[PDB]
RNA sequence: CCAAAAGAAGUCUUUCUUUUGGUAACCAGGAU
């Protein structure tokens, strides 16, 4: 945030802000495709926070 | 490798180089210390040219002295040039706008040749700018570079040109001297041998020969082997020496009465009296070598001689006769052949010392003219050597050279590599060289004599292509200005380690093999047949018994910038030229990162450029800080190194220096002790390693466009700092008393808040366009004697208070913090330009992130502007959730023939992940000749592939097959080098694997924020009332002739009429249309442009009665 | 973190006496903090070292 | 067309009146 936008002295140093706790996310699906056509998926979701 | 603290960068090189890369700034520094005559050069010449050591200044002073009058009754002589210590250090000179220079003194001695009264004095000859330890000059505070010039050497050049009318060969010869008069001998369509002295009509050679004192018997005695010379002599029509002299006088002296003494003396004056004709030492050497006259005698004397002229004529007639070789009486025989003027045996280099010597020479010529004119208008016995010398022309010549020239330029300081490339440049254009608009295509080519001497790749891409080149890595310039290259001589089939430097002619005589040949560990080629270079650059297969020499290494034909491209031989020359030229446009970033896959040239180029701090003496670090490093030497003494923090370069970039040592470490001599702008622990680091995918993605990387992750903006990966400089000064003026103050007329207080108590803004204050940086007022002038006001001023005491605020405002499109303020003043007896009381300089700094439209690039010429910057969630990501950073298009790679980027991507992935070749039972065959300790690497390993001896395709494939898993035992990239990506925007996996890896990309200094501009209305010109030009004023875009043709072709007459009248220079139309727009009315009709009326007035001023009828 | 204020410095492009890093590097190092607050309004945390 | 000063009205800050004040040519370097 620019120093002028807020009312701040010369000694203020605005800093870029990153408010994100999550670090890395991925997933993989285990699809079962049988010959009799009763199918379904299986989502395995992996979450890593800081 | 040979630096005491360099990082461990493991190389794929198979060969071993006998010779280390020379000092890369030796051209400049060894050319200047010859000019001033340092003891270092004296020793260097002693172990080489001890026959005649003399500097440039001593040569000039010896050729100048003595200065004598016509009677010869008095003389003046100069000797013993001497320098004092520099007036101030480098840093003070750069800070205070002072030229870095040293005083020069000479010993002038005046002798009266009729009284013998000798008068010696020490004469001050001015302040002589001195070169720093980095190859630069500091003139008026700025740092400059003198470029070496490629010219044509003086000598004799024979050439043949066919004839259209007769289809006959017509030979010719040109004797081009240094600073003299030309004379050409030629054979015309009729079988006769002519002459063109100075620049006149052809005359028979017999006339010149007789004028030289040759009887018609001697001519037919020696020149009796040719029908042409007999034919010319018979039809000569001139008998008697005096008649020939008179005819030459007629041709040369227009409208003057011919005589015997004048004709006898003028011919010898033009070519034999050495005051109006010089060949130098290079010209004399070249003439003697071409004609083979004086092989033994040393070169002392620089004028022509009758022997040379007769030998030239004989050579020309025998060349026309079709002879093979010719022997001249008293000299060894030589081959009779024509010359190539683009041969690097005929083009010499005028280095930084030669150019300054030439300027001192013209200055001294002017001074001696003044001296010998002043020696006749002063009475004798009042003359002292100080009253004859006028030093002003000499110092004027130096100022003219160092301020106004096409070879004295502002140092290129975009990044450290730019300056090193600037100091090793050979430009064929300058005063005394060819011109950019008048250069053909035969001088822009790459002659086969350039091998090892001028890099064929690195050259400008514009209309300067071929006219500016760069010196190769191993090349050196010999005492005559000819470039040399080391060769490893092979004696009887045994490749020795004796390095010999050969210039292009000697390299022509012998047969040279290649560096990457199969040496068998005992200096013996494996096979008898090897590629070589024969006389005219011909490449053949000679049995390995004729070979005389071999190159000291590959990478001998490339320059510094082109030696930093990995996998250069997999890229075509067109794209490698761009890749080399775009590496010196990269901007320094806030934090630097060394490439994962380099070539090993980065460390040497970083330490030789000079932007790093290097320990002068070994010792132990005592104190470290962001501002200095204190080293405690082994013997008592201590040294403190000060750092350049956030300093502006010539091109507005940051020039930080930060230490890379701690308070207890021990350092060694020559060890890098503090990084620089674009260095990472001593190695060049111009860009960053980004994870890349080589797929087309939704058309955003279409036609050379690029897609970036938003992580590179959040994490400040491609951020850079740019600094600006603003100047203003207070000057006396005839009215007097300019002042820097806060009391400015017609200005409120809200616009006087950031200013401190005495004008200048406060440090730390952010500014926008239009804000005042330095408050200043000047007298309003118009000193007027109005009765009441003047009578109040005079006796009553009313003050003038005439003020006109010429304040310093930050120009359009600029902003940022105020980081520094430098204020000079006359009160503190600072050295300021004459008539200036005060001078204040304000520095404004910005921090710029990467954004759409900014230009990026790799090292292989794969440029492109940033098309989009995607959020990190909608990007292709690996199976473990890792997004890619950059996406490059597929259609650009195979068509441009720069497949080196794909191999760099593969090796970058291998280096990032780390590998381990499994030598469980025997090393694999593909890893047989792979160097040891390359069979395994740790993650994030730095490797190097030299330019022409690096990683083979089989080795890359093998390394890809064996590469470590990341965290869990998952290998993301298979043996082909491709990965299965997920579509972060839809979610489904992409159907086919994609190529992923790590590429080293650079941020170029072509940012959008300097390129965007718009204007509704603004300032206009004065003579013609059209809008100005440029962003800093405001200015409009130009609607040229071609854009007018386009609109005429469309048929749009009203658009074209308004664009040229009520948008440019219809003075009433502008205001009327603005009013109509703001009030919602209809746009009015245009009038007459003002430029047409200006044209009419100029035509009338040329006395032409131009009138418009009705 | 939204902004900082070092007492002896006026802007981001300067140096602190005694500190091996400069203010830009200090800010880039602080850009790796992970902190969790519980109240909406801004709060300030102090750092003092000798 | 803008800035400053003074006077008047209202709003708590705009309008009306008066005065003062108000660019080029060279050389060089780049890009497509």
């Amino acid at each position: 945030v620019q120093n002028r936008a807020s009312g701040a002295e010369i000694g203020r140093i605005p800093v870029d802000s990153i408010y994100s706790p999550v670090l890395k996310v991925t997933y993989k699906v285990d699809a079962t495709r049988v010959e009799q056509r009763t199918d379904f998926d299986k989502l395995i979701l992996d979450v890593e926070t800081k | 490798n040979s630096v005491p603290g360099a990082p461990n960068r493991v190389s794929f090189a198979k060969l071993r180089e006998p010779l280390e890369v020379p000092g890369l700034l030796d051209v400049q520094t060894d050319s200047f210390e010859w000019l001033i005559g340092s003891p270092r050069w004296r020793e260097s010449a002693a172990e080489r040219g001890d026959v005649n050591p003399v500097g440039g200044l001593e040569e000039v002073l010896y050729e100048l002295s003595p200065i004598e009058d016509f009677s010869g009754s008095m003389s003046l002589s100069f000797s013993d040039p001497r320098f004092d210590d520099v007036k101030a250090p480098v840093d003070e000179c750069k800070d205070k706008d002072m030229t870095y220079a040293a005083p020069l003194f000479v010993t002038a001695e005046f002798i009266n040749n009729n009284t013998g009264e000798i008068k010696s004095q020490t004469v001050f000859m001015g302040d002589f700018p001195m070169m720093t330890e980095k190859g630069t000059f500091i003139i008026n505070g700025t740092e400059r570079v003198v470029v070496s010039q490629l010219v044509r050497s003086p000598g004799v050049y024979f050439d043949e040109t066919i004839d259209k009318s007769t289809d006959k060969t017509l030979h010719s010869v040109k004797v081009i001297p240094s600073r003299g008069a030309w004379l050409e001998f030629d054979v015309d369509k009729r079988d006769t041998v002519g002459v063109r002295i100075d620049r006149k009509r052809r005359q028979p050679v017999t006339v010149l020969l007789k004028a030289l004192g040759w009887t018609s018997e001697q001519i037919v005695e020696r020149f009796g082997f040719s029908e042409i010379m007999r034919s010319t002599l018979e039809k000569d029509n001139t008998v008697g020496t005096d008649e020939a002299l008179l005819d030459i006088y007629r041709k040369l002296r227009p409208g003057e009465p011919p005589t015997k003494e004048s004709a006898q003396t003028l011919l010898e004056n033009l070519f034999f009296k050495e005051k109006r004709y010089d060949l130098a030492r290079v010209g004399r050497y070249k003439v003697n070598k071409k004609l083979g006259l004086h092989v033994g005698e040393p070169i002392t004397s620089s004028t022509l001689t009758e022997e040379d002229v007769v030998a030239t004529i004989e050579y020309l007639v025998r060349l026309h006769e079709g002879q093979t070789t010719m022997t001249v009486p008293g000299g060894v025989e030589v081959p009779v052949e024509t010359d190539d003027i683009d041969h690097f045996g005929n083009r010499r280099l005028r280095t930084v010392g030669e150019l300054i010597q030439n300027q001192i020479r013209v200055g001294m010529s002017r001074m001696e003219r003044v001296v010998r004119e002043r020696m006749t208008t002063q009475d004798v016995e009042a003359i002292t050597p100080q009253t004859l010398i006028n030093i002003r022309p000499v110092v004027a010549a130096i100022k003219e050279f160092f301020g106004t020239s096409q070879l004295s330029q502002f140092m290129d300081q975009n990044n450290p590599l730019s300056g090193l490339t600037h100091k090793r440049r050979l430009s064929a254009l300058g005063p005394g060289g060819l011109s950019r608009e008048r250069a053909g295509l035969e001088v822009r080519d790459v002659h086969p004599s350039h091998y090892g001497r001028m890099c064929p790749i690195e050259t400008p891409e514009g209309p300067n292509i071929g006219l500016i080149g760069s010196l190769s890595v191993y090349a050196r310039v010999n005492p005559f200005g000819f470039i040399e290259t080391p060769y490893r001589k092979v004696v009887d089939g045994v490749v020795s380690d004796e390095i010999v430097y050969l210039t292009a002619d000697e390299e022509d005589r012998h047969v040279v093999a290649q560096a990457n040949s199969p040496i068998d560990a005992d200096g013996r080629f494996v096979e008898p047949r090897v590629l070589v270079r024969r006389k005219a650059g011909e490449v053949e297969y000679v049995p390995s018994s004729e070979v005389d020499y071999m190159d000291v290494s590959p990478r001998q034909m490339v320059s510094v910038a082109t030696a930093m491209i990995p996998f250069l031989e997999h890229d075509d020359a067109n794209r490698a030229l761009m890749g080399a030229n775009m590496q010196r446009q990269a901007v320094p970033l806030v934090r630097s990162e060394a490439p994962l896959v380099g070539t090993g040239m980065e460390l040497r180029a970083a330490i030789d450029a000079g932007d790093v701090v290097v320990a002068e003496e070994s010792g132990v670090i005592e104190e470290v800080s962001a501002d200095y490093i204190t080293v405690m030497h082994d013997n008592g003494t201590r040294r403190t190194y000060r750092m350049r923090k956030f300093a502006r370069s010539n091109h507005g970039t940051c020039a930080n220096q930060c230490p890379i040592v701690d308070a207890g470490d021990r350092v060694e001599a020559g060890q890098v002790i503090a990084d620089g702008p674009c260095t990472d622990d001593g190695e060049m680091a111009l860009g960053k390693n980004l994870l890349v995918a080589i797929m087309p993605w939704e058309g955003h990387n279409y036609e050379d466009a690029i897609i970036l992750s938003n992580r590179l903006v959040e994490e400040d990966v491609l951020t850079s700092i740019h600094i600006e400089e603003h100047e203003i000064d207070a000057r006396d003026t005839k009215l007097g008393a300019e002042e820097i103050t806060r009391d400015i007329p017609n200005i409120s207080d809200e616009v006087l808040a950031d200013l401190d108590e005495r004008g200048i803004v406060r440090i730390g204050a952010e500014v926008r366009d239009g804000d005042i940086l330095v408050g200043k007022v000047t007298p309003k002038g118009e000193t007027e004697l109005t009765p009441e006001e003047r009578l109040l001023r005079a006796i009553f005491g009313e003050k003038a208070r005439e003020v006109r605020d010429t304040s310093l405002k930050v120009p359009h499109g600029e902003s940022g913090k105020v980081i520094g303020i430098r204020v000079f003043s006359r009160e503190d007896e600072d050295e300021l330009p004459a008539g200036v009381n005060e001078l204040v300089r304000v520095y404004v700094a910005q921090k710029r992130k990467i954004s759409d439209g900014d230009k990026l690039a790799g090292r292989h010429g794969n440029k492109g502007v940033i098309g989009k910057i995607l959020p990190v969630e909608d990007m292709p990501f690996l199976a473990d959730g890792t997004p890619v950073d950059i996406i490059l298009n597929t259609h650009g790679v195979p068509r441009r023939m720069n497949i080196g980027q794909i191999l760099e991507t593969h090796l970058g992935w291998c280096a990032h992940s780390g590998w381990k070749v499994d030598a469980a039972k025997g090393v694999p065959d593909w890893a047989a000749r792979l160097p040891d300790e390359l069979l395994e690497a740790q993650p994030n390993a730095i490797v190097s592939t030299p330019v022409f001896d690096g990683a083979q395709e089989a080795e890359l494939q093998g390394l890809l097959s064996c590469t470590l898993p990341n965290r869990d035992g998952d290998v993301l990239v298979d043996a082909d080098g491709k990965a299965m990506l997920f579509d972060g925007r839809s979610g489904e996996p992409f159907p086919y694997p994609v190529t992923v890896g790590y590429m080293y990309i650079m941020k170029l200094h072509h940012l959008v924020d300097d390129k965007i501009h718009a204007r509704s209305t603004g300032p206009y010109s004065m003579i013609t009332q059209q809008p100005l030009g440029g962003k800093a004023q405001f200015g409009g875009q130009r609607f040229g002739e071609m854009e007018c043709w386009a609109m005429q072709a469309y048929g749009a007459a009203y658009t074209l009429q308004e664009l040229l009248t009520i948008k440019s220079d219809d003075t009433v139309g502008r205001v009327k249309v603005y009013e109509a727009i703001v009030k919602g009315e209809n746009i009015p009709e245009p009038g007459i442009p003002e430029s047409f009326k200006v044209l009419l007035k100029e035509l009338q001023s040329l006395c032409l009665n131009v009138e418009v009828l009705s | 973190v939204t902004s900082i204020r070092i007492d002896g410095v006026l802007h981001e492009f300067t140096t602190v006496p005694g500190v091996k890093e400069d203010v830009t590097e200090i800010i880039l190092n602080l850009k790796s903090l992970v902190v969790s607050s519980e109240e909406d309004e801004p709060v300030t945390m102090y750092l003092r070292k000798q």
